[PDB]
């Protein structure tokens, strides 16, 4: 029963360096899901979320991260935004559960948290599940800026700031993406 | 399904005092993950759409005034207005926020004495 | 304003015994890390959130709790561990340490 | 840049053995191991440093997390005489490790 | 589910073009990769190709030598080396990750013996 | 500027169906969910269902199955609700309310639709 | 080894503005929250405030707001606790503290006991 070291982990990874875990060689209970109802967003694509006990899957994945409040609805097949296009892009044939809940007691600071970055600039869009960790400088202007970080030369990993007193929209939401597949 | 009973069903208080309402449930409305318990409140002026006052437990919204302070965690809750004014002629709904269905409470009519 | 209460401040215990200490909380909080400050020197990170042991301690230390009640349980006391044990708390608020845990032997 | 301890290794049949890989940076449990017979390609043996790929028996109890990693074949038989590798997945480029060979 | 490679022999001044065949799955969605193997010296990464549009990645040591092209229709992968030197006498591999994106290498291929000495 | 317009009133015979509507304007339509809440007098409020305008995954209440069918329309940024086979106990007000991305408390509402079932 | 080093212990006159240096070593200095604490002799450890080196933003405790201003040099890997208006009750050692993981300190410095003089 290994679904107890991804949901209540301690420190979820940032959006651009999004965590992962491969579950295999054990059968799952699927009682933490859809029976405690502690999850706000539960948009389970593909399989219907209630009949998972009588199914048995192998080599499923539990990649998880923590994003801002008003961008939870970009973790979805085909949606375009600033974190579904530059950080973590779901594919069109996804079959799993996109779980998400508010965690404002655990991932915010008085004065900005600043450790949960997001890739603001890139040369092009992302592929399905393609992660980027490189911190090369963008040089948005036509002049080649060789790591000077000045005019038209930005650090591409701009930082979130989660303060505890914002509104709904600007709040940390530890999304976990169960990503089941056949065989 | 959860049943939501409100113990004062009609309020009559003069201008300038502390009114305190109530709302109950059946299940403990505090999920074990973030420990930030779920409820809502509402305000519906007569002949007017209901508008939100207090989300999760005690967090007023942006545009609402500073008089509305919520409370309560788990099963018993109290919505507290500090200084009641002349524009508090409405009813005040409780609302279940945790599970499905969403099972609103009753209505507490507040009239200025 | 999250004040705490480590009620067993002065703990008297013979070595090799099972004693524990609790840290009472106030408003709701997440996890409670722990650090050990030796008398007269720099402190050390002791425990993670509740029971991950930060890769530097003996296996006798293991703390428990959830919500607003948290405690640390020692299976066997040693004469080496005549040291204080602090407690941070995971919150959106600024962190605030406990009151102190003098683990003394009599 | 990964590194190994022993370039060659001598351990008998009835004895246990441990193979280590130290990493340059901190890579969060994103390494593999391999088993390269001298004729054919290296096959995937332990993935994500703790899980076991299919077709591999319960001998190879791979562990390790953070910076240092450890692959423990328990009771080595006569057909597990090959080359053992390491990897890392997150930072480009995908740098490998040194080739260690288990012998008698 | 299994890859298929070839065999070659080239001149020390000419240029070589490798090959790798993929079958048993959809070719245009996983990243075909290339690693090299001299006698000894471990392994080193060369690059990776994505057959949807050809979004190649590389290493600076092999940048200018390795040209990673592919074809979605024939479901085959290629790479081409140029201006060969004495260090390139080695056996090359083509490999695929297990799932999309970020995982281990699972599906390998057979060896491509290439000698470029004389 | 978060607008939720609605029609004024509706009158129907017992034994018919309605097409209740509400129009959303002010935000981008395909982000937030929608919810409908029944206000009958002297029984408080009751939840009905929900729709998601990107992928129309529709939940419902237990008491309101096979009477209320919910439908979204990304064209002209409007929501819809089709009640069918109305009875005597349908004279009520049915609002429209949006939230549902991150939570399930409703901030912006519609003004109210009055329903009448008589001859 | 990844460690934090500070300046030595000082013994100065009351009222003067006092600097306490703190040198980063090993970790990436432009990623870790730089907290500061206070240990009165015989009393429990308290809090002061923190300073991010990425974009230098400081948040103070309300009991220590004019009594300290915090500065850190981004390209020199240093930290500074500019104390102001030293009074005789401020006879206490003030550590450094570096962290990333929420409210859990990875590191500490060699404590600078700053004792008042008369
Ligand atoms: C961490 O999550 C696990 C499940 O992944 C929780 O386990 C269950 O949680 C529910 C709700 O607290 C309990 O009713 C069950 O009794 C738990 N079962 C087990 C096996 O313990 C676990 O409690 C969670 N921990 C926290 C932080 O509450
Ligand atoms: C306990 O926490 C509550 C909420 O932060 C706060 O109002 C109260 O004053 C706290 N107790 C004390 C005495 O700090």
């Amino acid at each position: 029963c290994p679904f107890g070291e991804v949901f209540n982990a301690t420190r979820f990874a940032s959006v651009y360096a999004w965590n992962r875990k491969r579950i295999s060689n054990c059968v799952a209970d699927y009682s933490v899901l859809y029976n405690s109802a502690s999850f706000s967003t539960f948009k389970c694509y593909g399989v219907s979320p209630t009949k998972l006990n009588d199914l048995c899957f192998t080599n499923v994945y539990a990649d998880s991260f923590v994003i801002r409040g008003d961008e939870v609805r970009q973790i979805a097949p085909g949606q375009t935004g600033t974190i579904a296009d530059y950080n973590y892009k779901l594919p069109d044939d996804f079959t799993g559960c996109v779980i998400a809940w508010n965690s404002n007691n655990l991932d915010s600071k008085v004065g900005g948290n600043y450790n949960y970055r997001y890739r603001l600039f890139r040369k092009s869009n992302l592929k399905p599940f393609e992660r980027d960790i490189s911190t090369e400088i963008y040089q948005a202007g036509s002049k080649p800026c060789n790591g000077v970080k000045g005019f038209n030369c930005y650090f591409p990993l701009q930082s979130y700031g989660f303060q505890p007193t914002y509104g709904v929209g600007y709040q940390p939401y530890r999304v976990v993406v169960l990503s089941f597949e056949l065989l | 399904d959860i049943v939501m009973t409100q113990s004062p069903s009609s309020l009559a208080m003069s201008v300038g005092q502390k009114v305190t309402m109530s709302c109950k449930s059946s299940q403990s409305l505090l999920n074990s993950y973030n420990q930030e318990n779920y409820l809502a409140w509402y305000q519906q002026k007569p002949g007017q759409s209901p508008k939100l006052l207090v989300y999760f437990a005690s967090t007023r919204e942006s545009g609402v005034p500073d008089r509305f302070i919520g409370s309560g965690s788990g099963t018993d809750f109290t919505l507290t207005i500090s200084s009641v004014q002349a524009e508090d002629l409405a009813d005040y709904f409780c609302q279940q926020h945790y599970s499905t269905p969403f099972t609103f409470g009753s209505g507490t009519k507040l009239e200025i004495k | 304003q999250i004040v705490l209460s480590q009620s067993p401040t002065i703990l008297s215990a013979s070595p090799g015994e099972k004693v524990t200490m609790t840290c009472r909380a106030n408003s709701s909080v997440g996890f409670m890390h722990w650090c050990q400050q030796k008398p007269g020197s720099s402190p050390k990170p002791w425990i993670y959130a509740t029971s991950n042991l930060a890769s530097g301690v003996p296996g006798r230390f293991s703390g428990s709790g959830s919500g607003t009640s948290y405690s640390l349980t020692i299976s066997r006391v040693e004469a080496e561990d005549a040291a204080t044990y602090y407690c941070q708390q995971w919150s959106s608020d600024p962190p605030t340490f406990g009151s102190g845990t003098k683990l003394e032997i009599k | 840049v990964m590194t190994q301890s022993h370039k060659f290794l001598s351990t008998s049949v009835g004895d246990r053995v441990n193979i280590t890989c130290k990493a340059s940076q901190d890579v969060d449990t994103a390494v593999a191991w391999y088993q390269q017979k001298p004729g054919q390609s290296p096959k995937l043996l332990i993935s994500w440093a703790s899980t076991r790929h299919t077709g591999v028996p319960d001998r190879f109890t791979g562990s390790g997390s953070g910076t240092d990693f450890t692959l423990t074949i328990s009771n080595v038989q006569s057909e597990d005489l090959a080359d053992y590798f390491c990897q890392q997945y997150s930072p480009y480029p995908y740098t490998f490790g040194g080739g260690t060979k288990l012998e008698i | 589910q299994l890859a298929q490679s070839g065999a070659e022999l080239a001149r020390p001044g000419a240029s070589v073009k490798l090959s790798c065949k993929a079958s048993g799955y959809t070719f245009t969605r996983y990243w075909m990769q290339w690693v090299k193997q001299r006698p000894g010296q471990g392994l080193e990464w060369i690059g990776a190709i994505y057959p949807g549009d050809g979004d190649s990645r590389y290493t600076q040591k092999f940048k200018g030598k390795a040209t990673l092209t592919a074809d979605k229709s024939s479901s085959t992968a290629y790479m081409q080396l140029s201006s060969l030197a004495s260090e390139d006498s080695a056996v090359y591999y083509c490999a695929r990750r297990n799932y999309y994106g970020y995982d281990a290498f699972a599906y390998w291929g057979q060896g491509t013996l290439v000698t470029v000495s004389a | 500027q978060v607008q939720l317009q609605q029609p004024g009133a509706e009158l129907v015979r017992p034994g018919a169906s309605v097409k209740l509507s509400c129009k959303a304007s002010g935000y981008t339509f395909t982000s937030y969910w929608m919810n409908w809440v029944k206000q009958r007098p002297e029984q408080g409020l009751e939840w009905i269902g929900r729709i998601d305008p990107y992928d129309s995954e529709t939940h419902y209440n237990q008491k309101f199955k096979d009477k209320a069918i919910l439908t979204v329309d990304k064209s002209s940024t409007t929501a819809y609700m089709q009640l069918s086979s109305l009875t005597s106990e349908d004279s009520a007000v049915y609002y429209c309310a949006r939230w549902g991305t991150v939570e399930w408390f409703f901030d912006y509402w519609g003004q109210g639709t009055t329903l009448t079932v008589s001859q | 080894q990844v460690q934090l080093q500070q300046s030595g212990p000082e013994l100065v006159k009351p009222g003067a503005s006092v600097r306490i240096s703190c040198k980063a070593s090993g970790y990436t200095f432009t990623s870790y929250y730089i907290h500061w604490v206070k240990q009165r002799p015989g009393q429990g450890l308290e809090w002061i405030g923190w300073i991010y080196p990425g974009n230098v933003k400081s948040i103070y405790n309300e009991k220590f707001k004019g009594k300290a201003t915090l500065t850190a040099d981004k390209s020199s890997n240093t930290a500074y606790m500019q104390l102001s208006s030293l009074t005789s009750e401020d006879s206490a050692v003030y550590f450094c503290a570096g962290e990333e993981h929420g409210n859990y300190f990875d590191f500490w410095g060699q404590g600078t006991t700053l004792t008042v003089s008369q």
